[PDB]
């Protein structure tokens, strides 16, 4: 009985970051799962009833989303930061609802995304001329720079490669930093691995 | 397929097309073939028509398909040709300084559909293996085609001296063989133009060689561009001091000379030229003085102009704009007119009740001292109004009458 | 008509920093101040905080279809 | 006591807040609807004449009072309840209150037999009413009670509902009335004609126009005519002063020439005294018109009879109707003649006719009041036919059934309801394009409607003089805000702080001037007229006088006051020529200026003191008008005042521009329209540019009102994520935009990435899309209703079934109730059916008319109501909700005309970054930039970068000379970013720096209407139409493309003869006739039995088949129907 | 088969059978909604 | 001279660096519903049973 | 209505191969691999580990369409060696540098919160 439309809520809990660390692994793609719909091998339920009797305004927050799986909970609600807001609700006013959460990446949606901002850089004095500054001395400096105020860029390295790429990677509250970190280097390693098993039995079929 | 956009004024509004299926809910163009199609995608919608038969898919397919309408009877010259991004990275390609290395070339070549397979001998083999930007597109030439064109910027002072088969700006493109043996590249020799590469291309080669010239050169060079990039800010929009100093010095003693020119109008001392009235002489002084100031203060600006700016680039190329857009954006706005003249006196002998009567000067009648990076005064945008919406009725009433 | 939850750029959440950021602005800090005590650093989460406009709020003086 | 320079930002500002605070942005609709209620009305029911019917007893019935009560619905039970707007949304109800008169029939017999019968409230018909007026019920309600009968507070109001749809009345150009314009037309016979469209105060005829001409030259001289109306030939000027009383030259010449110092004007009406001598006396002047007219009476004296009306009440009705105003008639005929002379002498310049001086705006107050003259005269001959069908009888009738409500009724609500202003039979005589249907898409498309000005110049007119924008616009209409179609410079806006006057009575001006100094017009010898100043009130030269300085000071002393002269009263003293105009009708465009002292501001700073505290002390912009501070200057008048643009032109300067101004600008800004008032640096953008913009403002999706859960609009969407700009101007704290805002802040870069958004696209990232970037929703209602309109065949909703239904589709009904109506939260795609409605045929018994979803939308039903129209049947309405999430042909825009479809999408990793992971929400492409100039669009995403690096919101308020790009740049090179808002970028698919630092920043981008869902649209072999079998037309109908004439010419061009065959025989309408060969007419042909005969030449061996388009064949047909034998001869 | 609707002024859910005039019992009100399916909508969060 | 056709479509147009200048990308909505009639041959005959 | 699901570009259609070797018959010891549903991430390593093997003459990749979700790597190698075994090698490289970077930051992640 809110006034935001039924899709407008279900967007909005998609977008919810629940804590993934260690049950990310375990869990499996619905569609690798040999069960019906849903099981609790590949995914994670969830339910929210609220309602506003009371006079002032009744704020459904993630608090609400309400897991069967304790280690699988809203970032917010883990045990400050505030409790991110679903929906406001007047007395009369009423949202009950029933979610399954699953496991996936951000190529399928921005939802399964673990990142809030990947900052990447390299070569953080211009010296491998990768980017041409027409006026070098209007630019401020990056934090990783080690260069003097009045250098502007470091001198042109013509035998140099990038090397030393520096990250700050943030995390949306699903997985811990580093835990996104380890399970991108794992990812990519079985891409890698999946697909030189495609190559080996595309090699021996010739 | 027979792919249509209306208005439909010339045969190449509707050219012949082979489809492919795509995820999303439009119709996907090629970008060189908008031009004929006078597209862009604005919302604009194109009509699809299925030939039901084999007799009339051979037709389309013989008469209509877009390779055999790269040349137009029209004009005897391509009616597509190499346009926006592709053109003015192709400019920024061919330049002379522009060095590739093994894995960029190597990424490149994987673009080109009329590639034999073997990579060129680098341009520079020490002290480490450099491709250059001429390089490349000489193995996107096609055929052993021959064509000498000339940069926008080709001075003409340069073919009479000393280095006119050595160009020091790297103007007067050369392509010997099929190779661009040098020269940048720009709407002079891949637009649409005649005797440019893509006609000398569609006459000595044929029309499918030349329709892979078109896509090796568009996929080749939005590649690069990946690397190279193309942008536009408010840096390019800026001038020093010097030229901010000397295009209001311009304005000044123009905005002086056509007070004396009112003085000498006012004190009976201006007399009328053989074939005009006293009013239409001092109209044509003021607008004299006025169009000079403007044409020196467009000068001060685009001298001012750096090798790195994006207007000049897109200017340069001919990708789009012109040196009086950078003028107006930098430099002076200019001269709003009504009807071919100066802004009319629609008050009581005024041009707004901001003026006092009789006031033929130049801020008076509608002349935008600004620019649009200084912007309009309020005066100066109402005068600014009044002439786009000149241009709005002439684009909106001469459609009837042409079409009829 | 609400806060989003996410940045739309970087996917930082933001939900749960409109009502701290009301709370900062009644206590007398300015929009910026405000901003920095909620680590809003990047200028795509300022956009969402600072150009929200909560009609939420506007459409909760309606009275609902059930009582 | 002065306001200094430092301040002047806000204390204008604060003056401007002050008046929208005041007054809105839908003041005109309302004051005109005001107007018209309180005053036009019983003007126009006591204008009427009383109607003396008699066979012996008479009857007069005469209409003394009107009462309008409050908008009211009766049900069939007849319970009495107000009816609210709301109600009349949903229900399909016009939002009318019903309108009483009081009538008084006297009885007279004979004898002194009289008797007076009063029926008090006689009602007399139902006016609909604008909403927020002051006969409105939300009128003075609090936003609390508003959102209690679940109406917006923010709605403006100022429009009508008319069967449940919002009807806004256009202001209609027309020019100005009662005033002499002296033109010249190239391509005539006459050299130069003064017109004037005369119309008495309170209307009760047409503009009764006439023409002053004179004769081309090439007898001896140039003639002066006189083209008076009902009469179908000229008639020279001496005639009619002759006719009017003044036989004497001397006479005529001392009305027309009041200098007699000036041979020339003399010598140049001699020509027309020449052409003047054998007509000498009145009688034969009358004579002589009349015999010109086009009813020439056989008999002078009729004719004589007929020129005395003619010259009495069709001849400048403004002057006066009334008898022995001849005089006054004769002194205004010869003003018209002497501005003749005066522009062929060369003394006066010739009238502008795109002046808006001399333009006046029907607003809906006077519109509606001419659609009221004309029904209550048509009531009253009504009643007049009813009453006399019953006293021819010699019996009393009753009035109430006399008075048939219908007329007015019926007629106001058509003509609101079409459109076509009009009786209803005359619907081609009658001007459509009032009362539009009111644009609900976005907050600014109705702001903008509800400000709507028109020309009704004609858009097949292809003369661009009255589309250009005038000098005389400035302040008046929005330079930008105007279509690009077909209908430049004829369809206008109204600027920000312009007020269309509502009009006026002169009577208290006329009282002041007559216990002044002014000296009347019968009263005075002509002799005095030389040196003395004419007085003009509504166009009526109404007396003169001898020091117009000291009177045009009395007077603006007292407009300035609220003395007896109120605000909206236009006063122009034309010095040159020595008229003083004075104007209080209605329609004159006007805007709010602040007077200047000597070479001061009268606007203090205890007026901006008092104005900071608007909210305790209860000081408002009337208490600003009203101290004299501030005045209304219409578009005549301004041609009399000198401006300052700011107060800093009242500095003394090292060389003085003016040193007398009279007047300044609040801010020059308040020219600029509602969507062009969006624009953040509009002075920064090509011209064009912003007018595309503001026709682009208006398709852009946003929260169009806030209680839009209620409405069963047909077509809504609303946005997901509305955000405010982070770069905004001043004005838009009026619009209402910060609280209905219609885009979002997206991180546009400016890049060549991909190719994918060349030639005006735009490459969005999927990312931001999947985390409701630019997500929308599309409510689309359905109405239905079943109707019993007879026993013979009657509707009805409920669930069909396979047995009893005929035109039963193979759609599954399941989704439907036992009801018939789907229920909400039902997902419905394409062709399903929302409501299952059967009706009683005369598959039996019943057939299926049921509503299905127009195709391919795939929604889910959002809610139904259901309720009984006005006559009472059952009456539905589903609402269906369709999520639209932006895609690849999606039309966008930013505020300075940057339109185009989305190119493509690429995920957060596919994006470019910034060093800090900051992907761009947009990429658009820099050839956008250069030949539009649209340097607005980048100093906007820069203010932008530095707003949202700061924590505020930027100022792009146009001309504003404390804010440019350098002050922008130093302040984002503060935040650790170059100042010039370039970034180093990484490509996204490999990570390596991109070689030229990228433009990227806050920008605010539009999601427009124009979605490609709603558009794509393809055909193989569907329905057809019924007259000539082709293709239908439209997405809607399945319809076909049209391969018109330009796409034959196309292919024949290109020599593809079975190509055009196909698509124009064989694609569309391929058919079979039998032709005889003898006579070559279509045969008659019996393929089952195979008998084919013509009964023409009476064969059946010699017929051929021909294959011919049906289209041929039916014109083939229909030229047989105008007896042309077209013979198709085979041989 | 009830069919029970909402009444749009006093929010009253009671019942109305067909051929029956569109009128709430409570208030007397002429306007009425229908209440929320029960039928199961499902929705990808996306 | 003029009139409406059958197997035609008709929607907004896109950029696409990667088709040849003689190629339209087509939705496959408007290639679905758009249809050719193909002659059955032994040529084609395995092929157009598969469809 | 056109809206392809999102998972096509990471799932391989039924009957449809994750990887095609076709000879490149321009040029002697040169291959393409058509690989279905990988896009740049997978193509950029893989090349740019095929450019440091001295043995490979060529290698590049391509997204021939951004809308479809296949790559193709051009392997030309010198004719002792092999396109096939180049790809093989560059790609247990790559696998064996990503698990070296795994520990390495495993162990600095240890070190950092520890001390
Ligand atoms: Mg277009
Ligand atoms: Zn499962
Ligand atoms: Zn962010
Ligand atoms: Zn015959
Ligand atoms: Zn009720």
């Amino acid at each position: 009985s809110s006034v935001l439309h039924d899709e407008f809520i279900a967007h909005r809990l998609g977008l919810i970051p629940l804590t993934s660390d260690d049950i990310v692994d375990k869990l499996q793609y619905s569609r690798d799962c040999t069960c019906e719909e849903f099981c609790p091998e590949c995914s994670v339920e969830f339910t929210l009833d609220v309602r506003c009797n009371e006079d002032q305004t009744r704020h459904v927050t993630s608090r609400d989303l309400i897991s069967n799986s304790p280690r699988v909970i809203p970032v917010t609600s883990r045990n400050e930061q505030d409790d991110i807001l679903i929906v406001k609700l007047r007395k009369g006013q009423e949202l009950r609802l029933r979610a399954y959460a699953k496991k996936g990446f951000g190529k399928e949606h921005a939802k399964w995304n673990p990142t809030a901002g990947v900052a990447f850089e390299y070569d953080p004095d211009n010296a491998l001329r990768h980017t041409v500054y027409p006026k070098p001395e209007e630019w401020p400096k990056s934090e990783y720079s080690e260069l003097d105020e009045d250098e502007s860029q470091a001198p042109y390295d013509p035998n140099g490669k990038p090397e030393r790429f520096y990250y700050n990677v943030e995390s949306c509250g699903s997985l811990r930093p580093e835990t996104i970190v380890l399970s991108a280097l794992s990812g990519l390693k079985k891409k890698l691995s999946d697909l030189q098993t495609q190559l080996s039995h595309e090699i021996q079929s010739d | 397929v027979i792919f249509n956009r209306q208005p439909t004024l010339h045969k190449m509004s509707m050219m012949g097309h082979r489809v492919r299926i795509l995820p999303w809910s439009t119709f996907r163009l090629n970008l060189s073939v908008t031009t004929p199609y006078n597209a862009d995608f604005d919302g604009d919608e194109m009509n699809l028509h299925l030939p039901q038969s084999l007799e009339t898919r051979a037709e389309i397919q013989e008469l209509a398909m877009v390779p055999r309408m790269i040349v137009t009877p029209q004009s005897n010259r391509p009616v597509m040709g190499i346009v926006q991004d592709t053109l003015t990275a192709v400019r920024k390609f061919t330049k002379r300084d522009v060095f590739l290395e093994r894995g960029e070339v190597m990424n490149l070549l994987m673009f080109l559909s009329t590639w034999d397979g073997k990579v060129p001998q680098p341009a520079i083999l020490k002290p480490r293996p450099l491709w250059t930007g001429k390089q490349i597109f000489s193995l996107i030439i096609p055929g052993h085609i021959n064509c000498i064109r000339t940069h926008s910027t080709h001075p003409d002072d340069e073919d009479s001296g000393p280095y006119k088969h050595i160009s020091p700006g790297d103007t007067k493109v050369v392509v010997e063989n099929g190779e661009l043996i040098m020269g940048i590249l720009c709407k002079k020799s891949l637009g649409t133009s005649a005797g440019s590469l893509v006609h000398i291309s569609y006459l000595e080669m044929g029309h499918d060689i030349t329709r892979l010239f078109y896509s090796n050169i568009q996929t080749v060079i939005n590649n690069w561009l990946l690397i190279e990039g193309h942008t536009i800010g408010i840096g390019d929009s800026i001038a020093d001091s010097k030229t901010y100093q000397d295009i209001q010095n311009t304005i000044k003693k123009a905005k002086q000379d056509v007070i004396e020119v009112i003085e000498k109008a006012h004190n009976n001392e201006l007399e009328p030229t053989p074939g005009n009235t006293l009013r239409q002489t001092f109209e044509n002084q003021v607008n004299r003085i006025l169009n000079d100031a403007r044409d020196k203060t467009g000068s001060s600006a685009q001298k001012s102009l750096s090798e790195y700016n994006n207007f000049k680039s897109m200017v340069v190329s001919g990708a789009k704009g012109s040196k009086i857009n950078i003028s107006q954006v930098i430099a002076v706005v200019g001269q709003q007119n009504v009807e071919g003249k100066r802004i009319p006196f629609g008050f009581k002998h005024r041009t707004l009740p901001h003026f006092i009567k009789d006031d033929y000067g130049p801020e008076s009648r509608g002349f935008v001292e600004n620019s649009y990076l200084a912007g309009l005064t309020p005066t100066e945008f109402f005068f600014h109004a009044m002439g786009g919406r000149e241009g709005l009725i002439d684009t909106a009433v001469k459609t009837a009458e042409t079409g009829y | 008509m609400i806060i989003p939850v996410r940045c739309f750029t970087c996917g930082k959440i933001v939900g749960n920093k409109w009502e701290a950021y009301l709370g900062l602005l009644q206590a007398e800090y300015t929009e910026g101040d405000a901003l920095d005590a909620l680590g809003l650093k990047r200028y795509c989460c300022r956009r969402m905080l600072l150009a929200h406009v909560d009609l939420i709020e506007k459409l909760l003086n309606y009275a609902p279809l059930e009582k | 006591d002065e306001i200094t320079p430092d301040l002047w930002q806000e204390a204008c500002w604060i003056v401007i807040s002050s008046y929208f605070d005041e007054k809105g942005l839908v003041r005109q609709q309302l004051d005109s609807f005001d107007e018209f209620i309180q005053m036009s009305v019983q003007r126009i029911v006591e204008d009427a004449p009383p109607i003396d019917l008699q066979a012996p007893p008479r009857y007069l019935l005469k209409f003394e009072q009107i009462y309008l009560s409050k908008p009211t619905h009766w049900e069939r039970d007849g319970a009495p309840s107000p009816m609210m707007p709301n109600e009349a949304r949903l229900r399909n109800l016009t939002y009318s209150a019903p309108l009483y008169v009081d009538i008084t029939k006297t009885v007279i017999k004979e004898g002194e037999e009289q008797l007076q019968t009063q029926h008090q409230k006689t009602f007399i018909g139902k006016i609909p009413i604008m909403l927020r007026s002051t006969y409105c019920l939300l009128n003075g309600l609090t936003d609390r009670d508003l959102c209690e009968l679940n109406e917006c507070p923010l709605d403006p109001g100022g429009y009508f509902i008319i069967n449940g749809s919002e009807k806004v009345l256009i202001a209609q150009e027309k020019m100005a009335t009662n005033t002499v314009y002296v033109f010249a037309k190239k391509d005539s016979k006459y050299a130069y004609t003064g017109e004037c469209r005369s119309c008495l105060e309170n209307s009760s005829r047409p503009t009764s126009t006439i023409w002053v001409s004179m004769l081309a030259r090439g007898a001896i001289g140039q003639r002066i005519v006189a083209t008076l109306p009902y009469i179908k030939q000229e008639v020279p000027i001496i005639i009619v002063f002759r006719a009017l009383g003044f036989v004497s030259d001397r006479d005529i010449l001392e009305h027309i020439i009041y200098d007699f110092e000036d041979p020339e004007m003399m010598e140049m009406v001699k020509p027309s005294l020449d052409e003047a001598f054998v007509i000498q006396e009145q009688n034969v002047a009358l004579n002589f018109i009349g015999s010109r007219g086009a009813k020439p009476g056989v008999t002078k004296e009729k004719r004589i009879k007929y020129a005395k009306e003619v010259l009495q009440k069709e001849m400048l009705p403004h002057v006066g109707v009334s008898d022995f105003c001849e005089t006054k008639k004769a002194y205004f005929l010869g003003y018209m003649v002497h501005r003749l002379l005066l522009a062929a002498l060369g003394r006066r310049e010739l009238d502008d006719r795109d002046h808006y001086g001399n333009k006046r705006l029907d607003l809906a107050g006077p519109l509606l009041a001419f659609l009221f003259r004309g029904m209550f005269k048509n009531l009253l001959k009504e009643v007049r036919i009813y009453a006399q069908k019953f006293i021819d009888r010699g019996k009393d009738f009753n009035l109430e059934l006399a008075i048939k409500t219908r007329i007015i009724s019926d007629g106001l609500k058509y003509s609101l309801a079409t459109g076509n202003w009009g009786d209803q039979k005359k619907a081609h005589q009658a001007r459509a394009g009032v009362s539009q249907v009111l644009n609900r898409l976005t907050f600014a498309s109705t702001l903008s409607h509800l400000r709507r000005l028109n020309s009704p110049i004609g858009r097949d007119g292809k003369l661009a003089k009255p589309r250009q924008l005038h000098n005389t616009l400035w302040g008046m209409v929005c330079p930008a805000e105007t279509p690009e179609g077909h209908a430049v410079g004829l369809v206008k806006n109204l600027a920000l702080m312009a007020y269309i006057s509502v009009g006026s009575q002169p009577s208290p001006i006329l009282e002041f001037l007559e216990e002044w100094s002014m000296e009347n017009l019968e009263e005075i010898s002509p002799a005095a007229i030389a040196d003395a100043t004419k007085i003009f009130v509504n166009g009526c030269w109404v007396g003169i006088h001898k020091d117009p300085e000291q009177l045009m000071n009395t007077l603006r002393k007292l407009r300035r006051q609220m003395d007896i002269i109120v605000s909206e009263v236009s006063m122009i003293r034309d010095i040159r020529e020595r008229e003083i105009r004075i104007y209080t009708d209605a329609g004159r465009i006007c805007r709010p200026l602040l007077i200047v002292e000597k070479q001061k501001l009268l606007l203090k700073k205890r007026h901006i003191d008092q104005l900071k505290e608007r909210e305790y002390n209860n000081y408002s912009w009337q208490d600003l008008v009203a101290s004299g501070v501030v005045e209304y200057i219409d578009t005549l008048e301004e041609e009399t005042v000198m401006l300052a643009m700011t107060p800093d032109d009242l500095q003394e300067k090292e060389v003085a521009y003016c040193s007398t101004y009279t007047h300044c600008e609040i801010h020059p800004s308040m020219i600029l329209g509602v969507c062009a008032s969006i624009i953040p640096f509009p002075d920064h953008n090509q011209s064009p540019r912003n007018t595309y913009q503001s026709a682009m403002g208006k398709q852009a999706m946003g929260v169009y009102i806030t209680n839009f859960h209620v409405r069963m609009d047909t077509l809504a969407h609303v946005l997901y994520y509305p955000q405010k700009p982070l770069v905004t101007t001043r004005s838009m704290e009026y619009l209402r935009f910060r609280e209905l805002p219609a885009g979002i802040n997206s991180i546009v870069a400016i890049a060549s990435y991909t190719g994918y958004n060349q030639e005006d696209s735009v490459i969005m990232n999927r990312s931001a899309v999947d985390r409701g970037f630019f997500r929308s929703v599309f409510y689309r209602s359905y109405k239905e209703q079943e109707s019993k309109k007879g026993f013979d065949q009657e509707e009805v909703f409920e669930k069909p079934t396979r047995e009893t239904c005929q035109g039963m589709r193979h759609a599954i009904y399941d989704k439907l109730d036992d009801d018939g109506l789907i229920a909400p939260g039902v997902r419905v795609s394409g062709d399903d059916v929302i409501i299952g409605k059967t009706v009683t045929l005369p598959r039996y018994t019943k057939r299926d008319c049921s509503t299905f979803l127009r195709t391919s939308e795939t929604g889910i039903v959002d809610q139904v109501m259901v309720t009984l129209n006005q006559e009472g049947y059952k009456f539905c309405k589903i609402r269906v909700r369709s999520v639209r999430i932006p895609q690849i042909g999606d039309k966008f825009a930013s505020r300075h005309g940057q339109k185009g479809t989305c190119g493509i999408q690429y995920r957060q990793e596919d994006m470019p970054f910034t060093c800090e992971g900051i992907t761009p929400d947009i990429i658009i492409n820099p050839h956008a930039i250069p030949s539009r100039m649209t340097i607005g669009h980048l100093i906007e995403c820069l203010q932008g970068k530095v707003s949202a690096n700061k924590g505020e919101i930027g100022d792009a308020t146009p001309f504003n000379d404390a804010v440019n790009v350098q002050k922008i740049s130093n302040l984002l090179s503060d935040y650790g970013y170059h100042l010039r808002g370039n970034e180093v970028l990484y490509n996204g698919f490999t990570g390596r720096k991109i070689t030229s630092q990228i433009f990227i920043g806050p920008t605010y981008y539009q999601r427009l209407k124009h979605m490609v869902d709603d558009k794509i649209h393809s055909r193989a072999r569907g329905p057809i139409q019924i007259l000539n079998r082709q293709p239908m037309e439209g997405r809607s109908r399945d319809g076909g493309l049209r391969f018109g004439e330009m796409e034959r010419d196309c292919q024949i061009a290109h020599g593809a003869a079975q190509f055009l065959r196909e698509r124009l025989f064989e694609a569309s309408d391929p058919y079979q006739v039998h032709v005889c060969n003898l006579c070559g007419i279509m045969a008659i042909a019996n393929t089952r039995t195979h008998t084919y005969e013509c009964r023409g030449c009476r064969n059946k061996t010699q017929i051929s088949l021909v294959r011919m388009p049906y289209a041929c064949k039916l014109l083939f047909q229909e030229l047989m129907s105008m007896s042309i034998a077209p013979r198709m001869m085979s041989v | 088969q009830p069919m029970i609707y909402i009444c749009g002024e006093c929010h009253t859910e009671n019942e109305i059978k067909s051929r029956d005039p569109i009128r709430c019992r409570e208030c007397g009100y002429r306007i009425m909604y229908k209440k929320r399916t029960k039928r199961l909508v499902v929705f990808d969060a996306r | 001279m003029g009139k409406r056709v059958d197997f035609s479509a008709r929607t907004v147009i896109t950029p696409d660096p990667n088709l040849s200048i003689d190629q339209v990308g087509v939705p496959r909505s408007i290639a679905a519903n758009m249809t050719f009639a193909e002659i059955v041959t032994p040529f084609n005959i395995d092929r157009l049973q598969e469809l | 209505m056109n809206a392809p699901p999102a998972f096509e570009s990471f799932l391989l259609f039924e009957g449809e191969k994750k990887i095609t070797i076709n000879k490149d018959t321009k040029v002697p010891n040169a291959c393409l691999f058509t690989i279905n549903k990988e896009d740049h991430t997978l193509g950029n390593i893989i090349k740019s580990q095929l450019l440091k093997d001295p043995q490979v003459l060529f290698a590049g990749y391509k997204v021939p369409h951004p809308l479809e979700h296949k790559i193709i790597i051009r392997v030309q190698t010198t004719p002792d060696y092999s396109p096939q075994e180049a790809f093989t090698n560059a790609i247990t490289d790559l696998i064996s540098e990503l698990s070296l970077l795994e520990e390495r930051f495993r162990v600095a992640i240890k070190d950092k919160q520890e001390g």
